[PDB]
């Protein structure tokens, strides 16, 4: 029935003991915050995959006169340079990117390329993929900075070290979020145990009056739900608190330094309904499984 | 009288003609200076191309020795200072194509005005 | 119309008494049935068996409505509304008042609230706890907590109301002061079960007597002392 | 005394509270492990500076009017810098690198830029060798904007904000540990009350038998400190497994780049006598204060 | 000086009838004085007053071998060794048997191990229900759970061995032996007392019967009966 006569006893229930009832909120906030840290570094990897290049990638440049002109590859020289690149078997996903379709994706990956970009913005590139990271050293030897094919770039072999840092810290964040989730699920598991221990006077009365079996555990469930909302209400604020605490040394300076793609509060805020729904779901299920085998 | 009112201004007319003539041989210095400067600012986007990868913050994506990466940042921050001052050095030459180049045209118009004035006054003799 | 059980045993560990090996009791309408004996006969287990919190390993349980031997859990509390009982520590919330403690059951079963708050003084003015019932029961004396205990069984319309452990740590003079309140509620028609442990009561009332001796009927004559 | 009797009831307390003790003994490990990881990363942070702390240099960069005019040093403004900079406490030897000399140094350091890279690339270098690295504050606050010197911006203290991004997360680990600390003292302080309901059948006899007050709460006191000791014992193994599972590849890739002083089992176990006594102190003091107030 | 209490007063939450007043009553060894006061009034105050658990706001309280009106840091268990009380309920440990339950009060003082095992074949036979010394407290019946509850207070021979309402949920046709074993402790030489609304039964012994109605003593007969 109406929740007005059900809300008036739960506040008294938090009022009787205060030295135990406040501890759970910060622990669930820490668990949710580290899990959201893992989510935000996964989304950071997803955003940084767009600006950077993946682990099957080794691009190549072309000769200056060939790259500075010859937009249509119907001529002899563009096909000759393309076949010179395609002599080896490493060519898999070369793209027809030259000049007019090469300005927009290249002004966003680096900020100082947009400076004085009116004259000689970007020549022909023809970015190509790779299947063998251990066997393209001779390919880079043939396609080195010798006159002809210009200098190349390889986003691996002590170059993708930031990716190897971030996925490892993402997995470490996943592991510590798992052990915080285990601690959280056991502490809100024995929440109802110590609550029924501290409120054992009326339990036999509720078994005596003959009320419905669904309605007996409803105050404990609404205390679990309001405790979950109290946890997530400071969990969504502690991320901003630690950002404004210890992100001002960098903030957006990695955008000009081209380390990360983007950072903004809305990217973290995109994950909040999923984490609060999973939090109230885990709170409800451990309420139900603990009440099933105790009374 | 009116014949005698000539030689007091041939000196000023020759001075005006020589002031036009040497400034015609002095206006070429600004266009020669921009003809020296503009080649270093036209394909600098191609100079930072070929995977430049150095920008003055990290200098850490390649490493062989700790001593050899010190000048990868200690010189690159001075490069950041120089590309900050490069726009000022470019505009200090670009202002010469905006300021103090219409003075030759103004002097030519003033010389033509003096020529028609001298043609107007000389009707007392002729 | 016949509310009793027979051959109903639980057998927790058997040993001295496997609950109730053989019973042949009978409860009538308005029947006052005594229950005394030794301490180890298994009285409170049989009290829990009538309210069906103890699993009957043998026999079938039914009090005047339906067989509760094999019933689903949603229909388990559907018999418990007409069942009342009292205990030693009284299960009283010290923060609540006297009226709040008895109206808590009324507001937690869930009815029309305008038909709940109006009938609180309609049935609360029967015990001596009426008057100064807005105060906390901690400062009150020892004679009025049993009134609050029997009030929450008095407010509904009972049929299987019961009285187990009726006196405890209470004087014989106050016992004679409370037997009459415990008997006047039986004049409506609802029977009660007398489940004391004293022999000073049997001569005083002279009603139906059932005595158990470790699961066996010690004495059963249903008349007189 | 009777120390032999104390070992038989601790297992009874463990078995009677099997679904209760496990969450708090698991989360005290994470509580001390956050502090241990923070101490490990600040030790790595101030040990990674030692790869350049032995070779701390400095510089003086002079105004382009007396560098673009002359290649070598033949001006009185350059000759003034031979004496006006050498009269300092933190100077070893001055070196006058030309625009050509430092330009060729930058070219052989990295083949970068074509048009601007030359005489007008950057002014000449007056390298000043620093005596002590600890006195860099007096170095960069002793000389200011003066005629002949365009900037007194350093070149060798500048790695410090490059690991300020590590420092920020290093102090953020300490901040996370101190945020979880309030809940940690709460979850160890409510143990004397959430376990008192289980031992109701035995606590009532010491209140009148004649048992000494120093020996009554000692079985309640020993549980918290044994829990804290096994918590730090499983916490150091957790640091071992997160180092050996999720902190090996990036550590090896940066140690091959020799930017770090590297950690091992012995380095992490070096701090451990401090954190064990810290953990048993925050167990024992809180458990000793909560018994008088709770009981 | 032996046990003397007077002028006790402990009012809680502005109680109108705290049942502690200026009763200058004197107790003695030998005759055991039984309180017949009203229920729910004052019977629990005697144990907490005599064991210095509920200190009165006024009135100096004296015991035989110590001081009750003033305590210190280490004197708070000093009286508790030579006295003993048994409550109504059993509170036995189901983790140990009956033989180990009576020895649980031996190690809490700091007794040496030479006399720990040297007294358990000396006091267990003094109890009427000596038992099999291997009985579970849960398995045993409700008749014998209180005699083993008072046996553990007997093992040190305390000077005070009172017990409030020793029957509990026990029939009086079986509780007579439990009542009749108390005079063994009484002619041991100690002081015993019990406060129970047990009229028409204790008048057979015709012992000292007192009553405290509302903090007022209405009877002080040395060998009287229930009023
Ligand atoms: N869960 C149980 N496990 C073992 N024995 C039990 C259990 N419940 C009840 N008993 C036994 O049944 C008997 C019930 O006695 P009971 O008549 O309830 O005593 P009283 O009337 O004094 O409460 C007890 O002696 C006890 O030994
Ligand atoms: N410090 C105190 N705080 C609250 N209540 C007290 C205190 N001291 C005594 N009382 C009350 O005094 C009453 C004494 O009644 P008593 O006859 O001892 O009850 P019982 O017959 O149940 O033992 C108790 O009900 C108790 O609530």
């Amino acid at each position: 029935m109406r929740f007005g006569f059900l809300l008036n006893e739960v506040l008294t229930g938090f009022r009787r003991n205060v030295t135990m009832t406040i501890a759970m909120i910060l622990t669930t906030a820490i668990s949710v915050g580290l899990f959201g840290g893992g989510m935000l570094v996964v989304r950071l990897a997803d955003s940084s995959r767009a600006i950077y290049l993946d682990r099957v990638e080794s691009q190549v440049f072309l000769t200056e006169d060939v790259s500075a002109n010859d937009s249509s590859c119907d001529t002899t020289a563009c096909k000759a340079l393309r076949e010179k690149i395609e002599t080896r078997s490493d060519v898999k996903a070369v793209r027809f990117l030259n000049r007019q379709q090469a300005y927009d994706d290249a002004i966003r990956k680096f900020p100082q390329f947009k400076d004085v970009a009116g004259k000689d913005s970007f020549p022909a590139s023809f970015i190509v993929k790779l299947e063998n990271p251990e066997q393209h050293k001779d390919f880079d030897t043939a396609m080195k900075g010798q006159p002809g094919v210009l200098d190349v770039l390889n986003q691996k072999e002590l170059i993708d070290r930031l990716f190897a840092v971030l996925d490892g810290l993402s997995n470490a964040a996943f592991a510590v979020a798992l052990v915080q989730a285990i601690g959280a699920i056991l502490l809100i598991a024995n929440m109802v145990q110590v609550a029924a221990y501290t409120r054992r006077t009326e339990i036999g009365i509720m078994r005596l009056v003959g009320a419905s079996r669904w309605y007996t555990q409803l105050p404990f469930l609404v205390e679990a739900m309001l405790a979950a909302t109290m946890g997530v209400g400071i969990a969504v604020a502690g991320l901003m608190v630690v950002r404004a605490l210890f992100l001002e040394n960098a903030l957006n300076q990695f955008y000009q330094a081209n380390l990360i793609a983007k950072v903004d509060y809305a990217d973290i805020l995109f994950i909040t309904p999923w984490l609060l729904l999973l939090g109230v779901a885990m709170s409800g299920l451990t309420a139900y499984l603990t009440l099933r085998l105790y009374v | 009288s009116a014949q005698l009112d000539l030689n007091e201004k041939l000196a000023a007319q020759r001075a005006a003609d020589q002031k036009l003539a040497d400034n015609r041989t002095a206006l070429d210095a600004a266009r020669a200076r921009l003809a020296t400067f503009q080649t270093a600012v036209n394909k600098v986007a191609a100079a930072t191309y070929m995977g430049g990868r150095t920008h003055g913050m990290d200098a850490i994506l390649t490493a062989e020795s700790p001593q050899l990466l010190i000048d990868r940042l200690s010189v690159q921050r001075v490069m950041a200072h120089q590309m900050s001052t490069q726009m000022a050095r470019f505009k200090a030459a670009g202002e010469q194509a905006v300021k103090a180049e219409q003075a030759a045209a103004k002097s030519a118009a003033d010389a033509r005005s003096a020529a028609e004035q001298a043609a107007a006054v000389r009707a007392n003799l002729q | 119309m016949m509310i009793t059980l027979d051959h109903v045993t639980k057998q927790y560990k058997s040993s001295a008494r496997p609950a109730l090996d053989d019973i042949n009791v009978k409860i009538d309408k308005g029947e006052f049935v005594f229950l005394i004996g030794p301490s180890g006969s298994g009285k409170s287990t049989f009290m829990r068996l009538l309210l069906a919190a103890e699993t009957p390993t043998s026999g079938d349980v039914r009090v005047s409505k339906f067989h509760v031997n094999k019933l689903r859990g949603r229909h388990v509390p559907k018999l418990r509304q007409v069942i009342g009982c009292v205990f030693q520590d009284f299960r009283l919330l010290q923060q609540k008042t006297v009226y709040d403690n008895v109206a808590f059951a009324l507001e937690v079963i869930g009815k029309r609230t305008d038909a709940i708050n109006r009938v609180v003084p309609e049935v609360l003015e029967t015990v001596g706890l009426s008057g100064k019932a807005n105060r906390l029961p901690d400062e009150l004396s020892g004679g009025e907590q049993q009134r609050v205990a029997i009030a929450r069984a008095f407010v509904n319309r009972p049929l299987v109301l019961l009285a187990d452990e009726p006196t405890g740590n209470l004087d014989p003079e106050t016992s004679r002061d409370i037997m009459d309140l415990l008997e006047r509620i039986n004049r409506t028609g609802t029977t009660v079960l007398m489940a004391t442990h004293d022999h000073h009561i049997v001569d005083s009332m002279r009603q139906r007597v059932v005595e158990l001796s470790l699961g066996r009927l010690v004495r059963d004559e249903q008349r007189g002392v």
